[PDB]
C-alpha cells in the first residue's frame, strides 16, 4: 500500500508520464535500507511472542483499575483478547517493516480506530503505555544492530502518535 | 500414429536394442493404471455435447464481436463450423489420451491447422480461448468421483490437461 | 498499488504469519538484482517513442483494412487516437515491470478496458497484434538482442526479467480477448 | 448579497483570501481526447447569455430536475446575485446544491447511498470509486450535507477542471486515470431526457461501483456515447440489446440474479421429484414477536426464497482448515472387526414421552461420535 | 417523507374523497397518546450507545467467526464500519418510530442495502442478527422493563407502540434477506 | 392447545437459529476432514454455500412443524423425494445424519435452557413436552436421508 | 415383553449420558494420576478426546443391548476383537476396568433411583429386574477388557 514505490508509480501515473530518472533514483534507496529493516523484520518476528507478554502485561501494571468490574477488562478472556489486540498491533509493524513504509499500518490497524476505542470504551492511553514500553526497551547493542532499532522505534512512535 | 508403448518400440529399433528391464518396469505401471485411464476418457466422451456447447456460449458471452455482423462467426454455417470445430479437437485430445502421448493429435488434427487459420481469416487467439475454456470444463469434470472407486488418478489429469495446453499453443 | 514486497505480506496476512526468514531469502534476491531490473526498465522507456510508433505502424501494414474507410484506424483522430491508446499501455507495463508484480496495471488500466473496446467498436485480434509486436520489442531491448540499436550494459543474464515483461503483455492480451 | 464581486467563501485554505478571482475563463485540459471534437462546446460566463447559462445550470447540476416558475424561488435569489455578478458559477452552483429545492428532490427523495453517485454525477460530471464513496459517507452521515456539498467545490478536481467560470458539465479527458472511471462517466451522464427524478433508485451503478471488480454492461455505457462515435452498430444488432436493457432501466429492475452474486444452480433434472423450479429453496420465514400485550403481540409467516451466500461460506472454508491438517486416525490390521464405516459408531437413542398417548416416538440411529473441544 | 398524518391523505386521494369524520377518530387517538409515543422516542435515543456497543458485541459472541481472519468484521477498519453500518440502523428506526410510519427509512436507508451488502460481502444472517438484538433491546427500553438499567415514567400501557417498533425492524430484516 | 410454551419454543430456536447452522456444519467437518479434500463434496463455496443453505432449510421447516404442532408440512413441500436427489446430487448420506443430530442435540438444548454459552430468560416451568416434539421432527427428517 | 419398566429404565441413562462418561474418566484420573502425567496415556487432547469417545461408545452399546433386552449386538460389531486393537494401540488394561465399573455403579444408581445429586420421576414400583441386567451387561463387556 504506502510504500515508497507506489508513491512515486502513484505520482508519474496521475501525471501521466513515463517513469522518469528521479523515479527510479528512489528505488535505489531501497537496496541501502532494506538490509537494515529486514533483519529488525525477522528479529521480531522470531521473538514475537515474548515482546507480547514482557510489554502487554505493562499496561495492566500502570492502569489496574481496569481489572475491575465494569470495565474494559473483566473476566480472563477480555485480558485475552486485550493481549491478541496488542500482538495485532505487533503484526502490522512487522508488516511495514518488510514493506519500506507504513502501509500496512494505515488502513489495517490505524484507520478507524477512532471510532472502536470509544464505541466500545477501550481507552487508548492502555494502548499506548504498552506500546510505549516495547519502544524505551530498545538497545542498539544487543536486541539488534545500530540501524535496526532506528527505524523499528521509528515505526513504533508512528503508532504513538497516531492513537494519540 | 503410434501410442505410448509403440513409442519406445520405436525408440528401441532405431538403435537396435533390447527392451531393459527398467523399460519394463516403466510399461507395466502404465498398465497398472489402465481402468483409471479409461475412466477419465469414458466421463469426458459422455459430456461431449455439453462440454463444447457451454465452452462455446461462454465464449461469446465475453467475446461478443464473433457473433456481431461482420464477426467470423456471424453465420448460421459460419458458427455450426466453429462448434464442430472445437468437437474436432475434443475428439482428437480424447484419442490422445487413451493412446498415451500426442501423435495423433499433433499428427491429423494439429499440423497445419495455424496456416488454415491465417487463410481463412480466422482468429486463432479466440480458438486458444475456447480451447482452454474446454480444457477446464473437461478437468473438473474429470475430478468428479461419481461412479468411480475411491482413489488417486492426479498424474492422468495432468497428463489430460498437458494435451489441451499443446492444442493450445498449436493453433496461435 | 501493490509491490513485490507487498506480495508477500498481504499473502503472510492471510494466515495471521510473521513473515520470517524461511521467505526472505526470496525477497533477499529480489534485492540483489535491483540493478539488473532498474537498468532494465530504462533501457524500455529510453527508446518508447519508436517502440510506439513501429508497433502500429507494423499492425497496420499486416493489416491494411484499417486503413480503408469504415476502418478502425481510418481518419486521421482516430489514428491519433490509436498511437495513444498503446503507449498508455507500455507506460503501464513500464510501470509493472519496476513495481515487480502485476497489480498496477490490472485494476487501473485492465478493468473496464474489454467493453470499452467493444462499446467503441474497436478490434480486438488488431490490439492483440500491436501489442505482441511491443512484447516482441521489450524482449528484443532488455537482451539487449536489438539488431536497430545497441546499449552498453554489464555483463550477465536478463532473462529473468525478459520472461517477467512477457508474462506482463499476454495479460493485456487476456484482459481484451 | 456578501461582497459585489467576491473569489470564494468560508476560507477553507488560507491561500483564498489572497487569491483573486480568475479574470478569464480555464482553458481545456491538455489532453487530446478524441470523443471532444464531437461533443458540443464549453458555456462559460463570458460567452453565454444569461438565459443558456441558466438553462445549461438546469441541464447539468439539477439533471432534469423539471422546475416550474412558482416551484423553487431559492435558486432565483442566488441567480439574482449570479446575474448581479456578485458571485462566481463556482460559489452559485454551490448554493443551488445548498438550497431546499436541491435537498427535496436528490437528497430527499434517492437513498443514503446513490445521493453520492446524484452529487458526483451532477457537480463533477462523473461517477466515483468505491473508496472515494467510503470517504465520503462519512462526511455525509456524521457531519451532514453541508460539509458534503461543501467537499465538491474546495476539492481540486473541480477547481482543475470548471475553474471560477465554466458551468460543470461531463468532460472527456483524454487519459484518465482508471480505465473504469471513462466508462463509469459515459454510463452515469446519458444524454437528453435523463430525468433523475424518474427512478428513485436505479439500482445498476449503485452495484456496480460497490465494488471495485464487476464492471458495468457493454451496452449501457456505449448507449449514450456520440453519434459516429457508435453508428453504423445500432441498426439492428445491438438495438435490441439496447430495448431489452431499457424495458429494465424502468421500474429499477434489480441485479440479484445477474452481474453480481452470480450462482449456476443444479439441473432441474436432479429434482425433478422433489419439486417443481417454481418453488424449489422457498422456506417459510417465522418472526415471533414478544410484547407484554395480548392485544398486540404478533405472530408473521412468509415463503422466501433463501440464496446461497458465497460469503459466508468463503470464511466457514477459511475456518476449517485447523483440522484438515490434524490427522485422521491410526491404523492396522485390526481394522477387519470395524468393516464398514463403523469406526467410533454408536446407535443414538431419543424416547419421546408426552401428554399424550398417540405422539409417544422411539428412535434409534447408528452414527459417528465426537466429543466437543468444550469438554 | 411521509407522516402518520400524511398517511392517510394518500389514501383518500386515491378516491378523491374528503377526510371527514369517518376516519379522523384514528388519527384523533393518534394524537392523544402523543406523550406515550414521545416520551418512548426518548427512551430509545438517550441509551442508544450502549444499545449499538452492546448488539454488535452480542452477534460478535455467539458468531466468532468474524473475528477470525477472512471474517468481515476482522480488521479495524471493518469493525469501526460495522458499529456505524447498525448505528444508521437505529437512527432511522428512530425517525420511523417519530413519524408514526415506515416510510421514512423504506426509500432513504432500506432501498438499496441488500445489493451494497452483497456487493461487499457482508453475511446477511449475522446482521439478521444484530438488528434482532436491537429489537429485543428497544422492546426492553420501551417498556421500561429493561434489568439493566431503569427509567421514570408516568404509568400506563405502551406495548401499543412497542408492537410498533417491532414491526419496524422486522422490516429491516426482510430488506436484507 | 399448549398456547405459551409452544411461542417459547419456537423463539429460542428461530432468534438463534444462525449459530446453529454454522455449528453443525463446522462439526460436520470436525469428524470428517476429508470433505474439505481437494475431491471432497464440501470444497470450493459452489458447494459449502448449498450446504449453509440446505442446513437452513431443514432447520426451519421443523420450527413451522413445531409452531403448527403436527408433522405435515415436514412432508408436503418439504420430504416426498428428497432422497433421491442428494443421490442424483452425489453428496455423502453418512455426514448428513450427523448434521443432523447436532441440529437435534442442539434444538434440545435451547429449548431446555441448558445452554452453556447463553443462559435464556424464560418464564418458570419446565419444557418437557416440547424438548421431546422436536427430537421426534428431528427423526422424521432423520429417517429419510438414510 | 416387559414394556413399561424397559423404557423408563432405557430414559435414566441416555438422558443423564453426559455426565456419566465425564464422572467415569475423572473418577479413573482420581486414583491414578500419572495417567495424565507426560509419558502417560491420557496425555494431549489428542488422546483426552478418544478416551471421552471410547467411554461414550460402550456406554451406549450397553442401552441397546438393554433396549433389545439381550446381548447380541454387544457381541456383533461391538467386541468381537476388541482387547487386541487395545493391546495394540497400548492402553493401559487396569484403569479401563476401573472405568467399567464406575459405569457399572452409575447405571445402577440411576435404574433404582438412589441418586443423591437428582431424584428422578417415576411410576410407583420397583426396577430389580433391570438393575442386575445392566449389571451383567456391563460385566460382558467388562469380561473383554482383561
Ligand atoms: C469456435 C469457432 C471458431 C471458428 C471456427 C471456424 N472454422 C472455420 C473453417 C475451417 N476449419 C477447418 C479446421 C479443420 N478442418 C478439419 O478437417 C480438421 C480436422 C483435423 C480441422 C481442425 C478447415 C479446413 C476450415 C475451412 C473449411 C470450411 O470452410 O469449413 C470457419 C469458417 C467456415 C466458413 O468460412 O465457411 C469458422 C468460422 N472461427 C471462429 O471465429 C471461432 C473462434
Ligand atoms: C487488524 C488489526 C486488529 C486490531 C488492533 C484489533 C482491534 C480490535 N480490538 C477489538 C476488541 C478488544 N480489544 C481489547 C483490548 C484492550 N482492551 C483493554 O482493556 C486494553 C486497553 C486493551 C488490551 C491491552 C478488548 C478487551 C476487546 C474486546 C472488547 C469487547 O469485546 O467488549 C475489536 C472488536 C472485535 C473483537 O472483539 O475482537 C477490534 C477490531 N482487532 C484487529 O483485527
Ligand atoms: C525484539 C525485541 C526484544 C526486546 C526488547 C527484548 C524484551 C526482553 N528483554 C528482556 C530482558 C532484559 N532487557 C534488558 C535491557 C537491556 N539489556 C542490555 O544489555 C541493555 C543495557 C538494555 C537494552 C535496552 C536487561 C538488562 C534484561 C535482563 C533483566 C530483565 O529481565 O530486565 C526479556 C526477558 C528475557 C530476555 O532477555 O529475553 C525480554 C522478553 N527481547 C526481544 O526479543
Ligand atoms: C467399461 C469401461 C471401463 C472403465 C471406465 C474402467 C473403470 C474402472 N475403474 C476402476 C478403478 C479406479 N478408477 C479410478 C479413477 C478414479 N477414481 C477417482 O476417485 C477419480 C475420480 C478417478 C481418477 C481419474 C481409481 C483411482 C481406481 C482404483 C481405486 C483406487 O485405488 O483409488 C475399476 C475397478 C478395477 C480396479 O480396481 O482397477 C473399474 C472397473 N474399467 C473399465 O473396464
Ligand atoms: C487508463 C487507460 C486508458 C486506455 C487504454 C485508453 C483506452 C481508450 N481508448 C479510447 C479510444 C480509442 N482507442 C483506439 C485505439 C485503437 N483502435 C484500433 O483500431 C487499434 C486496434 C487501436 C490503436 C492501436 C481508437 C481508434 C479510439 C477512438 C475510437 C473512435 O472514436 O473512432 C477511449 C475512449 C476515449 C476517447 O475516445 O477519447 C478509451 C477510454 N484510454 C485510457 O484512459
Ligand atoms: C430533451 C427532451 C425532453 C423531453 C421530451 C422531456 C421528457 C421528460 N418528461 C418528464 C416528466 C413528465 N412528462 C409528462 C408527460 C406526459 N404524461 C402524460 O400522461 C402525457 C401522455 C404526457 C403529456 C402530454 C408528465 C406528466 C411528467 C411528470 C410525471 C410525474 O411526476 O407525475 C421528465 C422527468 C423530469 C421531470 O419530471 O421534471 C423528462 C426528462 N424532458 C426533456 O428534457
Ligand atoms: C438576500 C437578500 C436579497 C435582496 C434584498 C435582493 C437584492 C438585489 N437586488 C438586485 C437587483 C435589483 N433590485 C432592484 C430594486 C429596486 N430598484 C429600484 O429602483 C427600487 C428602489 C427597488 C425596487 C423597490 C432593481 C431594479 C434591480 C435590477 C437592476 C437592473 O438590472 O436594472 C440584485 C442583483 C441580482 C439581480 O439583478 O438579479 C440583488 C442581489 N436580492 C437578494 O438576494
Ligand atoms: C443510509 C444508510 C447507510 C447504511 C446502512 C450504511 C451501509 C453501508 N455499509 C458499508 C460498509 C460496511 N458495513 C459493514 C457492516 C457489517 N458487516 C458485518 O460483518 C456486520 C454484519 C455488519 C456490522 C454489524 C462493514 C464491515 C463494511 C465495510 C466492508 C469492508 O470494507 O470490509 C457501505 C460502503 C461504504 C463504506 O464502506 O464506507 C455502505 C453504503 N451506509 C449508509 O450510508
Ligand atoms: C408470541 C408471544 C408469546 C410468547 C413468547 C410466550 C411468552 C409467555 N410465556 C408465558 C408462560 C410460560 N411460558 C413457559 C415456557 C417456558 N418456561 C421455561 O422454563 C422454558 C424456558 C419455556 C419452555 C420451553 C411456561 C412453562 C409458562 C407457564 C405456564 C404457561 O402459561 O404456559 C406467558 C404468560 C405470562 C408469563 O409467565 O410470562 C407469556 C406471555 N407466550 C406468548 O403468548
Ligand atoms: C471441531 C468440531 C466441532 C464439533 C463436534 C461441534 C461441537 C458441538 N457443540 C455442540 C453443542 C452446542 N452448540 C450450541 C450452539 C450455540 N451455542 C450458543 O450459545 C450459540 C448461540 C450457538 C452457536 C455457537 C449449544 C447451545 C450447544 C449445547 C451446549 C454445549 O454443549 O456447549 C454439539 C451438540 C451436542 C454434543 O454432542 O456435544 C456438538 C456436536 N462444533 C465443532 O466445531
Ligand atoms: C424443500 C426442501 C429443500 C432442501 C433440503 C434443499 C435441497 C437441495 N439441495 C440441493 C443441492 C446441494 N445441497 C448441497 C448441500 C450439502 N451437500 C452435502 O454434502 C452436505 C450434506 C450439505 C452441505 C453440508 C450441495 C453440495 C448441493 C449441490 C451443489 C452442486 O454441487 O451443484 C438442491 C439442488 C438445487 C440447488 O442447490 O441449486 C436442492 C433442491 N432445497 C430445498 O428446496
Ligand atoms: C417411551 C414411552 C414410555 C415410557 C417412558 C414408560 C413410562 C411409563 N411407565 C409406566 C409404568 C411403570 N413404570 C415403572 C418403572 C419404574 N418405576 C420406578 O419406580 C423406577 C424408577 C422405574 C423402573 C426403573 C413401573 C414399576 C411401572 C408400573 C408397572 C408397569 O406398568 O410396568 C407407564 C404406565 C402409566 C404410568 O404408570 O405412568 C408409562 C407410560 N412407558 C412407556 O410406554
Ligand atoms: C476424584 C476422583 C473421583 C471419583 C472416584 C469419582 C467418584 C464417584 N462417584 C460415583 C457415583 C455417582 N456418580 C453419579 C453421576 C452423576 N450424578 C449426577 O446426578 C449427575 C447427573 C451425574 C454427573 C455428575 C451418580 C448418580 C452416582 C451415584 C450417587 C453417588 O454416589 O453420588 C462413583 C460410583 C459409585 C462409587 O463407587 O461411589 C464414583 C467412583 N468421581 C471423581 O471425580
Ligand atoms: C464399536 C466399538 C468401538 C470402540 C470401543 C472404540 C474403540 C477404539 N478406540 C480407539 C483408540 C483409542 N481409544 C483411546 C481411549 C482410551 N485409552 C485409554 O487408555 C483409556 C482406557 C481410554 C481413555 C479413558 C485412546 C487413547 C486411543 C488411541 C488414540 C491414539 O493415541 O492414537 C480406536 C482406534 C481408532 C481411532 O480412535 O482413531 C478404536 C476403534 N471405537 C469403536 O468403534
Amino acid at each position: 500500500m504506502k510504500s515508497v514505490i507506489t508513491t512515486v508509480v502513484s505520482a508519474a501515473d496521475a501525471a501521466g508520464r513515463f517513469p522518469s530518472n528521479s523515479d527510479l533514483e528512489s528505488i535505489q534507496g531501497n537496496i541501502q535500507r532494506s538490509a537494515a529493516r529486514l533483519e529488525a523484520a525477522e528479529k521480531l518476528a522470531g521473538n514475537h511472542e515474548a515482546v507480547v507478554k514482557e510489554a502487554g502485561d505493562a499496561c495492566f501494571a500502570k492502569y489496574a483499575y481496569l481489572k475491575n468490574p465494569g470495565e474494559a477488562g473483566e473476566n480472563q478472556e477480555k485480558i485475552n483478547k486485550c493481549y491478541r489486540d496488542v500482538d495485532h498491533y505487533m503484526r502490522l509493524v512487522n508488516y511495514c517493516l518488510v514493506v519500506g513504509g507504513t502501509g500496512p499500518l494505515d488502513e489495517w490497524g490505524i484507520a478507524g480506530a477512532r471510532e472502536v476505542y470509544r464505541t466500545l470504551n477501550l481507552p487508548t492511553s492502555a494502548y499506548v503505555a504498552s506500546i510505549a514500553y516495547t519502544r524505551d526497551r530498545l538497545c542498539v547493542p544487543r536486541d539488534m544492530s545500530a540501524q535496526a532499532g532506528v527505524e523499528f522505534s521509528a515505526y513504533l512512535d508512528y503508532l504513538i502518535n497516531a492513537l494519540s | 500414429m503410434l501410442d505410448a508403448f509403440a513409442k519406445v518400440v520405436a525408440q528401441a529399433d532405431a538403435r537396435g536394442e533390447f527392451l531393459s528391464n527398467t523399460q519394463i518396469d516403466a510399461l507395466s505401471k502404465m498398465v497398472k493404471e489402465g481402468n483409471q485411464r479409461l475412466d477419465i476418457v469414458n466421463k469426458v466422451t459422455s459430456n461431449a455435447s455439453a462440454i463444447v456447447t457451454n465452452s462455446a456460449r461462454a465464449l461469446f458471452a465475453e467475446q461478443p464481436q464473433l457473433i456481431q455482423p461482420g464477426g467470423n462467426a456471424y453465420t448460421s454455417r459460419r458458427m455450426a463450423a466453429c462448434l464442430r470445430d472445437m468437437e474436432i479437437v475434443l475428439r482428437y485430445v480424447s484419442y490422445a489420451m487413451i493412446a498415451g502421448d500426442s501423435s495423433v493429435l499433433d499428427d491429423r488434427c494439429l499440423n497445419g491447422l495455424r496456416e488454415t487459420y491465417q487463410a481463412l481469416g480466422t482468429p486463432g487467439s479466440s480458438v486458444a480461448v475456447a480451447i482452454q475454456k474446454m480444457k477446464d470444463a473437461s478437468v473438473a469434470l474429470a475430478n468428479d468421483t461419481t461412479g468411480t472407486p475411491i482413489g488417486d488418478c492426479s498424474s492422468l489429469v495432468a497428463e489430460l490437461a498437458g494435451y489441451f495446453d499443446r492444442a493450445a499453443v498449436s493453433v496461435v | 498499488m501493490l509491490d513485490a514486497f507487498s506480495r508477500v505480506v498481504v499473502n503472510s496476512d492471510a494466515k495471521a504469519a510473521y513473515v520470517g526468514g524461511s521467505d526472505l531469502q526470496a525477497l533477499k534476491s529480489f534485492i540483489a538484482d535491483g540493478n539488473k531490473r532498474l537498468d532494465a526498465v530504462n533501457s524500455i522507456v529510453s527508446n518508447a517513442s519508436c517502440m510506439v510508433s513501429d508497433a502500429v505502424s507494423g499492425m497496420i501494414c499486416e493489416n491494411p483494412g484499417l486503413i480503408s474507410p469504415g476502418g478502425n484506424c481510418y481518419t486521421n483522430r482516430r489514428m491519433a487516437a490509436c498511437l495513444r491508446d498503446g503507449e498508455i499501455i507500455l507506460r503501464y507495463v513500464s510501470y509493472a515491470l519496476l513495481a515487480g508484480d502485476a497489480s498496477v496495471l490490472e485494476d487501473r488500466c485492465l478493468n473496464g478496458l474489454k467493453e470499452t473496446y467493444i462499446a467503441l467498436g474497436v478490434p480486438t485480434n488488431s490490439s492483440i497484434r500491436a501489442v505482441s509486436i511491443m512484447k516482441a520489442q521489450a524482449v528484443a531491448f532488455i537482451t539487449n538482442t536489438a539488431t536497430e540499436r545497441k546499449m552498453s550494459f554489464a555483463a550477465g543474464d536478463c532473462t529473468s526479467l525478459a520472461s517477467e515483461v512477457a508474462s506482463y503483455f499476454d495479460r493485456v492480451g487476456a484482459a481484451i480477448s | 448579497l456578501t461582497l459585489p464581486g467576491t473569489a470564494e467563501t468560508n476560507l477553507a485554505v488560507p491561500s483564498n483570501a489572497v487569491r483573486k478571482v480568475q479574470p478569464y475563463p480555464i482553458a481545456k485540459p491538455p489532453s487530446y481526447s478524441s470523443v471532444d471534437s464531437l461533443r458540443p462546446a464549453r458555456v462559460s460566463r463570458m460567452d453565454a447569455d444569461w438565459a443558456t447559462i441558466y438553462e445549461q445550470v438546469r441541464r447539468q447540476v439539477m439533471g432534469n430536475a423539471y422546475v416550474m416558475e412558482g416551484e423553487a424561488p431559492d435558486i432565483d435569489v442566488a441567480f439574482s446575485q449570479l446575474k448581479g455578478g456578485n458571485l462566481t458559477v463556482r460559489e452559485f452552483v454551490r448554493a443551488v446544491g445548498k438550497s431546499a429545492s436541491y435537498r427535496t428532490r436528490f437528497m430527499e427523495a434517492k437513498s443514503s447511498y446513490n445521493f453520492v453517485l446524484l452529487n458526483f454525477k451532477h457537480f463533477l460530471g462523473r461517477a466515483p470509486t468505491q473508496e472515494e464513496v467510503s470517504t465520503h459517507i462519512q462526511i455525509l452521515a456524521t457531519s451532514g450535507l453541508e460539509a458534503e456539498i461543501d467537499s465538491y467545490i474546495d476539492s481540486d478536481e473541480y477547481k482543475a477542471l470548471f475553474g471560477d467560470h465554466v458551468v460543470p458539465y461531463v468532460v472527456y479527458r483524454g487519459t484518465y486515470l482508471s480505465s473504469e472511471r471513462f466508462n463509469r462517466m459515459v454510463k452515469a451522464n446519458p444524454g437528453g431526457a435523463t430525468s433523475d427524478k424518474a427512478k428513485s433508485n436505479l439500482n445498476m451503478i449503485a452495484t456496480v461501483a460497490a465494488d471495485l471488480p464487476t464492471d458495468a454492461i457493454d451496452v449501457m455505457r456505449g448507449l449514450p456515447s456520440p453519434i459516429t462515435s457508435e453508428t453504423l452498430a445500432f441498426g439492428t444488432a445491438y438495438y435490441w440489446a439496447k430495448v431489452e436493457k431499457e424495458a429494465s432501466e424502468g421500474r429499477s429492475a434489480s441485479p440479484i440474479g445477474e452481474k453480481i452474486g452470480k450462482f449456476d444452480h443444479a439441473p432441474i433434472s436432479t429434482y425433478t421429484s422433489l419439486c417443481s423450479y417454481d418453488k424449489v429453496n422457498k422456506a417459510p420465514q417465522i418472526s415471533v414477536t414478544n410484547v407484554g400485550s395480548d392485544e398486540h403481540s404478533y405472530v408473521s409467516v412468509t415463503s422466501k426464497y433463501i440464496a446461497p451466500d458465497m460469503a459466508a461460506a468463503a470464511q466457514m472454508l477459511a475456518d476449517c482448515q485447523k483440522y484438515k491438517a490434524g490427522g485422521n486416525a491410526p491404523t492396522g490390521k485390526w481394522m477387519k472387526y470395524y468393516p464398514g464405516t463403523t469406526v467410533n459408531m454408536a446407535p443414538y437413542i431419543s424416547l419421546n414421552d408426552t401428554g399424550s398417548d398417540s405422539s409417544r416416538t422411539v428412535s434409534v440411529t447408528l452414527d459417528k461420535v465426537k466429543i466437543s473441544p468444550n469438554k
